């Protein structure tokens, strides 16, 4: 899943 | 081009469900903020009804507004 810290 | 979003102006110090946790507000915690692969909105797993207890391994996942 993203994260906002992937994204 | 700045500010990304045009609700809180990027300002840390503000809530924002636009940009940031899309229940809360609260930008902390942003490697547990979900990111919801239809709206693009931001969950953190804590703020879930009911909580995760961990992000999910998934590759997709869909907020309970888009499933
Ligand atoms: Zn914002
Ligand atoms: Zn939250
Ligand atoms: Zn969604
Ligand atoms: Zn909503």
């Amino acid at each position: 899943a993203r994260t906002k810290q992937t994204a | 081009s700045g500010p990304s979003c045009k609700h809180c102006k990027d300002d840390v110090n503000r809530l924002c469900r636009v940009c940031a946790c899309h229940l809360c507000g609260g930008r902390q915690d942003p490697d547990k903020q979900l990111m919801c692969d239809e709206c693009d909105m931001a969950f953190h797993i804590y703020c879930l009804d009911p909580p995760l207890s961990s992000v999910p391994s998934e590759d997709e996942w869909y907020c309970p507004e888009c499933r």
